């Protein structure tokens, strides 16, 4: 079957230009529209634009003033450039195979958003790299760790170096108004385990070389 | 004028093995001048690209289980799952390929696993003494292992209801017990924290016949 592999930087600052590329394998480069689509929690799925083998583009009217889509037939690749980005452009971006590029193919062939790239997670933010401050949430009992004010994603959170996994909930990161992320991780344990067992949250943030082992106790 | 695609319901809890039905209406006829009706359905499993299940209303993509079927005409469309199985949890979208640009998607339907009502065990956590030095305070309210998803938290500080000073996060449905957990995070500018004494969050859920409250003071 046809396969699409995509790449490009996903961590951007406002006013930068998003630049993604998609390579095509396992099928002809002709016969159908090369397509870009994005997905964000807020707006769902949005068609950005398309291009054919011959270089003819069609864009989404709400984006057309900031979109360029191009094709390189000597490499079976196609590209997206989205200029002047803001936080509102934060999304997962996909390349895909569109409908047949003639009336006949469109009418009689199965093609039409049926093959997709793996996606590129794109975040737009003015923030510089910052490591988290880690605070304990002290106490069947519950306890955990507040992991505050970091950029970029992700942090990794474990408990007692991976030994503790049962009853653990690590919440998804929230973007704070400051432009930095925050999350919490919690565990429930038997109340009788407090006098016998020690709990430590291990929080790693590779970008800032942050490594914190925060004990959580009564 | 862009074609509006309206899916229903936004959330669909299904009992395992039971049928499931997703609606999609368009604001304009989807019948194309070439006589075809261009309506597709997608399944998206977490962290993966959308997968096309159905194209041109009722044509099933190859490799797709026959428990999936699409139907309808004109402006009214329906995806049906005869027997919902474990691997069918996730997001489903319709897409019209008749009027473009732009192609438009539905806002998505989240298929989740229905189980019996489970009340949240609630825990409240005070700001840490280590955090208060940074000139800000965070009070966390935890609602653990509850079903269904729909919950309500209200912050009380000196018995005053708060507004807009809190962010929520939810876990994905647990793989083993099918429950949720939720964090509520109270953000205070320290001065507002020491100014008041008694802290409490009040959780309202289906599983509780009456709002439960955890508390502390300092």
């Amino acid at each position: 079957q046809l396969q699409l592999q995509q790449w490009g930087a996903g961590l951007l600052k406002p006013s930068e230009t998003l630049s993604l590329t998609c390579a095509v394998y396992g099928g002809s480069f002709s016969g159908y529209y090369w397509t870009w689509i994005r997905q964000s929690p807020g707006k769902g799925l949005e068609w950005i634009g398309e291009i054919n083998h011959s270089g003819s583009t069609t864009y989404n009217p709400s984006l057309k003033s900031r979109v360029t889509i191009s094709v390189d037939t000597s490499k079976n690749q196609f590209s997206l450039k989205l200029n002047s980005v803001t936080a509102a452009d934060t999304a997962v971006y996909y390349c895909a195979r569109g409908y047949g590029d003639t009336p006949t193919i469109r009418r009689y062939y199965y093609y039409g958003m049926d093959v997709w790239g793996q996606g590129t997670t794109v975040t737009v933010s003015s923030a510089s790299t910052k490591g988290p401050s880690v605070f304990p949430l002290a106490p069947t009992a519950a306890l955990g760790c507040l992991v505050k004010d970091y950029f970029p994603e992700p942090v990794t959170v474990s408990w007692n170096s991976g030994a503790l996994t049962s009853g653990v909930h690590t919440f998804p990161a929230v973007l704070q108004s400051s432009g930095l992320y925050s999350l919490s991780s919690v565990v429930t344990v038997p109340s009788s385990s407090l006098g016998t067992q020690t709990y430590i949250c291990n929080v790693n943030h590779k970008p800032s070389n942050t490594k914190v082992d925060k004990r959580v106790e009564p | 004028a862009d074609v509006v695609m309206t899916q229903s319901p936004l959330s669909l809890p299904v009992t395992l093995g039971q049928p499931a039905s997703i609606s999609c209406r368009s604001s304009q006829s989807l019948v194309h001048s070439d006589g075809n009706t261009y309506l597709n359905w997608f399944q998206q499993r977490p962290g993966q690209s959308p997968r096309r299940l159905i194209y041109k209303v009722s044509d099933r993509d190859s490799g797709v289980p026959d428990r999936f079927s699409g139907s309808g005409s004109g402006t009214d469309f329906t995806l049906k799952i005869s027997r919902v199985e474990a691997e069918d949890v996730g997001l489903y979208y319709c897409m019209q390929g008749t009027h473009w640009p732009p192609y438009t998607f539905g806002q998505g339907t989240k298929v989740e696993i229905k189980r019996t009502v489970a009340a949240p065990s609630v825990f409240i956590f005070p700001p840490s003494d280590e955090q208060l030095k940074s000139g800000t305070a965070s009070v966390v309210c935890l609602l653990n292992n509850f079903y269904p998803r729909e919950a309500k938290v209200q912050w009380k500080v000196d018995n005053a209801l708060q507004s807009g000073n809190s962010q929520e996060s939810v876990t994905e449905q647990d793989s083993k017990d099918s429950t949720y957990s939720l964090s509520s995070t109270l953000t205070l500018s320290k001065a507002d924290y020491e100014k008041h004494k008694v802290y409490a969050c009040e959780v309202t859920h289906q599983g509780l016949s009456s709002p439960v409250t955890k508390s502390f003071n300092r």
